[PDB]
């Protein structure tokens, strides 16, 4: 068993949950030989530090995927969500929970993976750019099974919606979901950036992928569905530059 | 001398280093010495070659431009005949290039810049000229010359570099990003606004060229081609990344063309066929 | 066996710096650890 | 698999014939023709195809053109007859 | 003056010397570098992950499905999967090693290869996967295959398999491109005993096969790699 | 008198058999500092380690000479044989024994030659290539008086088969059978290749030419042949990358 | 002073050194002062030219090709019209370094490359132009540029020198073989196939060479003719062999033409003559 | 810059000078020497061994 | 009498190594060993 406690929030996984914190790193907060702003930092309490269960997808026979940046994702997420839209500048770690369950007669395989700086690629060529509202959607995400948009990303699962291929994103921290061994996958997130700490808003640090690589197969007689939820909790999250509310598209 | 292969034997081994879950996200390094007896055996390798200061550090040509030495009365829009030509300075633009360093996320390096200049004379010409090229590094910004012979050139602040064509100049450039290093993927906008332009960003703008031949007009017309070879040098990247598989379409974003290729080799028979 | 003289003030004039030792692939291989032990801060 | 072209060419005595070796695999290392004959490599772009002009041909002979790809039969031998 | 001679190769560029260079920006001060996790020193630690190979490549398209070995139910002395081991093409041109390696000429050292099983917890199955070192055919029968280099994988609580390919050759490097002296051998799957599926369970079920490096890898003389290509200069 | 006992085989020369170890060095197993290839090599027991004989060449006046390639010679023979064949890697050393007796009244002079790569040269010119039937050709041995084959090797002993002369072949080591002086001749040969382990199969690692210089001049009435026997023995020898047998051809 | 003969006087040796057996295939150290009296000389010499370093130790001419600086334009097959030409290195097509390589089984070094250009215009010219060669060192098995201005040439890893016509180029590669020496001779195939070729191997192959010319071009054809220099240095060779004594006819076989010439030459009269 | 003066055969290419040169393939790490029998240091080493003389060279 | 300096950091680029001091023909000219001393290993 395992339990993860963090402020009023609880998390229990009778699966021996174990964690990729990516590239050995925990998140932390910034060093003062690293800083850069002058302004003493806000480190919100339990109020902020705690998991956050997005709506659940549903895993279907012939889903491609989901999507979702961080912290965009958590941007309407109680006190987190408003600190991120009244302060200048932030940088937060994650601890993502993603939650599958089936029975032992179910297979598939998800692949929970967490890119850094995932640039989305435009499904119309040339140098389209993807629009604001499409790479910030919030606790939806994108889900990568629907149509093409105006200004919207390309959703080939194949090619990443970067242009690399689907095999090849082992390289980034990841963890798969597979139904026979375990139903829950953990990752550690921290902050990744060129810059100490950023804007919360125009930048997203990370995008956090679930994949379905070996196909949902529900058992003969089955619902043709699972599932899939996402519980995500900041950590080490410093907020820098009070101000008025910001004003961001949708 | 660092050791390759252990000496191993038969092994009734209860702790399976062979059996894992790869759903842990972890690459367990199981050697050959845990699945088969093995000799021990040496490296007799440091793995000099594989470090991404010589991965990513030879030099590369970057941009090849065009310019003219010719009369240049009468003429309206110099840059349109010619006369000179800028470049904002981007590694991009070479997909070999572009490839490599954007097997990571985030790249730091100075930058060792040849320029070779070599001069053709299509037309009738009585000899070839010894023309003088003006490579102008202008900072990140900075206004570009306007005409072949404006005053941007006789810049009190610009690096310039003057050198014969058909010979090469040679100087470096720090590292001038303005973040701890170079962001070789963007994943946001300038600002918060609902049209502004996604990946492209100003925090990878690394400069700036401008050439032109210094030389007035002799009576015949020499064209110069000038090719400009970037190579990294103290470089650090941080965060591996996926390789590109699908062609490149634009500098500083990630868009692949429609209805390309498929990436994967279809094999010459079922999965069963060597 | 090789010898250097810095003939340029600046850092970024020295040639290419050469190889980093220490190179470990566990920050990509093994980034697995038990939270239960508490190793965050 | 190495291919020859022509697979199978009959010309007078003493003439020449063009002879092309040819690989499936796009980056050969080792790409030839084997023959007793005096040959010329014509000067062709590229790394996967040669052709060579095979020159004063006397008897009936089998050139053999060759390489080190690994995908099917590395060699394929063209039969050459003369007439008179 | 001190009496010189000028060498042949003066004035020459040669794009790979790394001299030191006059500063076209003297006394300009770089941001300092901050703390970034994932710092990459060399491309040997990198290659040692674990990335998905394409092993069923039959496709027209690229697709997920490129990346699930099938597996059918009651199947017996029966192939699953043969390849050949040029890592730098085929089912591995595409994979972060493969695409690692086609930047180099030569390598030498061991790989790891892993399969994962995906079917329902309440099935069964034995593999065999055989390593053939190079010399003979492709195995084509299971007979063969268990000759030579191989693990018998019983798939239950540990749903994978990491099998090392040995580093078994004569001379000490390969080329990354497919040659036939240097070639590294061949790897198939075979059913060890069978695959058994639960009742109300129908249809395939998928291995995922993934390739790495082992710590003892090498690669040598670099080279431009074929995977990209391009006609005319891009622009923003 | 000499004997030398290998395994469950013994040579007995009643001649002071003087043995040349090609440039003064000892077969030896491959020493962990030279060594590439991972796999535990296996080094068999008195089953290989002993003397095959091949069959007897008669020597009659106008004999050109034969030449032999191993471990092509002893491909057949025994229990090595079938160990090279079944791995994919060996390396082994040589103890050749060439045995040729006559009488007092008996003269000529043989050249025992051991050549390491000795490539052959095909008789037909410009760039042929000489067959893998004709360089592998087994215990028989490749006979320099025959005639030339499509794809065999040239035959004219003054150059080697290579393109250098007969006289200058004293520069490899050799021993000469003297009919005056001694009936035998023992070489012992190291394995000598660029890489530590190869392929049996497809590489000779060296030649065995025999090969009679002075020719021989039975007495009056005599008949006009002598019986030369070469007898082989590996020694050091190691195997690595069992597998299914190979398949050559022929 | 290391000493060449020892004085030596009258001999009633029992221990005869001038009687011995070649039948072993020995050649046992007989010296002057073994059959003659001798006087006590030094050798005032260390042998320093007859090391392998010096006597494969200086450059040859291993290739030359002559390219064309030329309008390119309408034309297909630019290796054709050598606009360019590329080359796979081998110190095999000079006869003279051949032998003296080929007196040794195995050998290991470093190459020292020079590159000699020098330019013609037999047709009418009105000058000599100011020409820039490439001389693209392509690794084993890498693509070869298909075009004078592929892409090819531009590659970010491809070590290339550019140089002036008339000047020289000079750089060393390192020992590039797979195995711990060159196979100057291999008695073998590349796998176990009956048809397969003989003795020429992967094993020996020391990259290539592609020059270009890489200005564009004039209103005259300019002639380039590109001499490449190949010197040996760290030279290490084993198993001496027999020198070579019949002409050659192709690159990595042993074989000799049909019909050749007598090597040793006829005695101008009988055994007896002087 | 430090004072130099070219002397006479500057830019000359000597087959026999000898000297340091930049490498093509910078950081290349080639394949470790191995033991084999034979080295040859010195030709004087080999013309120490006999060979036949063609003596009879009369036909 | 003579000086060098390395100026390149690759053991490729140094000039010619010199004379091999240790020069022996007994590997070519004296290979005989007696076989009845038990040399071989």
């Amino acid at each position: 068993v395992q339990q993860i406690t963090l402020g009023n929030s609880t998390i229990t996984t009778q699966e021996a949950a174990n964690a990729v914190v990516c590239y050995a790193e925990w998140p932390e907060y910034l060093p003062d030989v690293d800083a850069s702003d002058v302004n003493k930092t806000s480190k919100p309490d339990t109020s902020v530090c705690r998991f956050y269960t997005l709506d659940s997808k549903t895993w279907t026979t012939g889903s491609k995927g989901w999507c979702w940046k961080l912290p965009d994702a958590l941007k309407d997420m109680g006190v987190f969500g408003q600190n991120m839209f009244f302060h200048s500048l932030g940088r937060s770690g994650y601890t993502v929970h993603v939650q599958c369950n089936a029975t032992k007669f179910h297979s598939g395989c998800l692949l929970v993976v967490v890119i850094p700086e995932h640039q989305l690629a435009s499904h119309e060529g040339g140098n389209v750019s993807v629009k604001y509202t499409f790479t910030h959607p919030g606790e939806r995400g994108i889900d990568l099974s629907s149509a093409n948009e105006v200004g919207g990303p390309v959703k080939d699962v194949i090619y990443n919606m970067n242009g690399t291929l689907l095999g090849n994103l082992l390289i980034f921290p990841h963890q798969f979901i597979n139904l026979r061994t375990n139903n829950t996958a953990t990752i550690v997130i921290p902050y990744i950036n060129s810059v100490p700490i950023d804007s919360m808003t125009r930048h997203n640090n990370v995008s956090l992928m679930v994949i379905p690589i070996a196909p949902l197969t529900v058992p003969t007689g089955a619902t043709p569905s699972l599932p899939i939820t996402v519980t995500i909790a900041p950590m080490c999250t410093e907020f820098s530059g009070i101000r008025s509310k910001s004003i961001v598209p949708q | 001398q660092t050791v390759a292969s252990i000496s191993s034997g038969p092994k009734h081994t209860q702790k399976v280093p062979i059996l894992t879950a790869n759903e842990t996200g972890a690459t367990m390094p199981v050697l050959p010495s845990d699945s088969i007896e093995t000799r021990t055996t040496y490296m007799h390798f440091n793995g000099s070659e594989t470090d991404v200061e010589c991965f990513l550090g030879r030099a590369a040509c970057v941009h090849v431009t065009e310019i003219q030495n010719k009369d240049a009365t009468g003429i309206d829009n110099h840059r349109e005949a010619k006369l000179f030509n800028d470049w904002k300075i981007n590694l991009s633009s070479l997909v070999q290039l572009r490839k490599k360093l954007e097997l990571f996320t985030y790249v730091r390096f100075d930058s060792e810049y040849t320029i070779l200049a070599t001069a053709s004379q299509p037309d009738s010409a009585n000899y070839s000229s010894n023309l003088v090229v003006q490579a102008m590094y202008v900072p990140p910004g900075a206004p570009n010359p306007k005409e072949w012979d404006d005053y941007t050139w006789q810049s009190a602040s610009n690096p310039s570099v003057f050198f014969k064509v058909g010979d090469t100049s040679r100087f470096s450039v720090p590292y001038v990003g303005l973040a701890s290093a170079y962001n070789c993927f963007y994943d946001g906008y300038s600002h918060d606004d609902a049209e502004t332009q996604y990946g492209i960003t100003v925090l990878n703008h690394m400069g700036s060229m401008a050439f032109r031949i210094v030389n007035e007009h002799d009576e015949h017309k020499t064209l110069v081609k000038i090719r400009v070879y970037h190579r990294a040098k103290h470089v650090e990247a941080w965060i591996p990344r996926a390789p590109r598989a699908l062609p490149y379409t634009s500098i500083g974003r990630t868009n692949y063309p429609k209805n390309t290729e498929p990436v994967i080799k279809k094999r010459k028979g079922d999965i069963k066929s060597y | 066996t090789f010898t250097v003289i810095n003939y340029y003030k600046d850092a970024a004039s020295t040639s290419s710096a050469g190889q980093s030792l220490s190179m470990d692939p566990s920050k990509f291989t093994e980034p697995v650890k038990d939270l239960m032990l508490k190793g965050a801060p | 698999q190495t291919s020859v072209s022509p697979s199978k060419v009959i010309l007078p005595r003493g003439g020449s014939v063009l002879v092309t070796c040819s690989t499936s695999c796009d980056q050969p290392k080792l790409l030839g023709i084997e023959t007793p004959l005096p040959k010329k490599e014509l000067l062709l772009p590229g790394n996967n195809r040669k052709v060579y002009e095979l020159s004063n041909v006397q008897e009936d002979s089998q050139p053999m053109c060759y390489s080190n790809c690994p995908d099917g039969q590395s060699t394929a031998k063209t039969f050459l007859t003369v007439y008179w | 003056g001190l009496p010189t001679t000028t060498l042949p190769g003066s004035g020459q560029f040669l794009t790979t010397d790394d001299r030191q260079s006059p500063s076209a920006l003297p006394n300009y001060e770089p941001t300092p570098r901050i703390h970034i996790p994932g710092k990459v020193h060399n491309l040997l630690e990198i290659i040692q992950v674990d990335t998905l190979i394409p092993m069923n490549n039959t496709h027209t398209k690229d697709e997920v499905n490129s990346y699930l070995i099938p597996l059918n139910a009651n199947r017996q002395n029966e192939q699953v999967f043969g390849t050949n081991l040029f890592i730098g093409d085929g089912v591995f041109k595409t994979t972060l090693l493969g695409e690692i390696v086609q930047y180099y000429t030569h390598w030498s050292g061991s790989l790891r290869f892993s399969l994962m099983y995906t079917g329902p917890a309440l099935s069964s199955a034995k593999l065999i996967l055989a390593y053939t070192p190079p010399g003979a055919r492709g195995p084509q029968d299971r007979r063969e295959a268990m000759l030579g280099t191989h693990v018998v994988w019983d798939i239950g609580l540990q749903s994978t398999i990491v099998m090392t390919i040995p580093w078994t050759s004569g001379v000490q490097f390969r080329y990354t491109d497919p040659d036939t002296y240097t070639s590294a051998g061949f790897l198939s799957c075979w059913y060890q005993t069978s695959l058994i599926l639960p009742p109300e369970t129908t249809g395939q079920v998928y291995l995922l096969s993934f390739i790495s490096a082992c710590p003892d890898f090498k690669l040598r003389l670099m080279k431009d790699t074929q995977t990209i290509s391009q006609t005319v200069a891009l622009t923003e």
